[PDB]
């Protein structure tokens, strides 16, 4: 909200986003209680709608522009899991680091293997 | 040659001449400018490592075992 304001007043905005995981881990924590059947790997039904609701309002637009970066956790390491896999879709340059590389003190631990951008 | 306690004959594998060695040696001349290049008869190892070569491939292991290489 804080960011669409800057926007929309004509500027140009960065956001920095410390960690979007957690944004849905805090909905899978709280999704059975509010007594929803669970789904993939324990997740929320409405994973992809919780996490498309947000990323669809943090854009750039005729009246200002938003630059974000956004630090994306994976559980386990799994680039499959349900939540880096829905979020690949929201992003139009993704850096995808490694642990396999990391451990070799490469630093920073990109992987030019994934990494993208349209 | 017989030395004076010991007569060794130093035999050799093949007829030797001069027109022989000769023809050898236009073949060896010849195989290397055209290039040519003969297969071993080694019909063991040829089998063994069309084997191996067969297993290795589209193997993928180092991408699935995080081995950090």
């Amino acid at each position: 909200t804080m960011a669409e304001k800057f926007r929309d007043e004509g500027r140009d905005v960065l956001l920095f986003v410390d960690n979007i995981y957690r944004y849905t881990l805090a909905g899978t924590e709280v999704s059975a209680l509010l007594g929803r059947m669970p789904s993939a790997v324990g997740y929320q039904p409405t994973l992809a709608e919780e996490m498309g609701v947000l990323q669809e309002r943090i854009t750039s637009t005729k009246t200002g522009s938003i630059t974000s970066v956004q630090a994306v956790y994976v559980p386990a390491d799994d680039l499959t899991d349900p939540s880096p896999a829905t979020t690949f879709a929201h992003l139009d340059a993704t850096v995808v680091l490694s642990r396999q590389i990391a451990s070799l003190g490469i630093y920073p631990a990109v992987d030019p293997l994934d990494s993208t951008s349209r | 040659e017989v030395q004076p306690g010991n007569v060794t004959v130093l035999a050799d594998t093949a007829i030797r001449g001069q027109d022989l060695d000769e023809a050898r040696a236009m073949e060896a001349k010849r195989k290397a400018e055209e290039h040519i290049s003969s297969s071993h008869g080694d019909v063991d190892y040829a089998q063994a490592s069309a084997e191996l070569a067969k297993a290795i491939a589209q193997l993928r292991v180092i991408e699935l075992t995080k081995k950090a290489m």
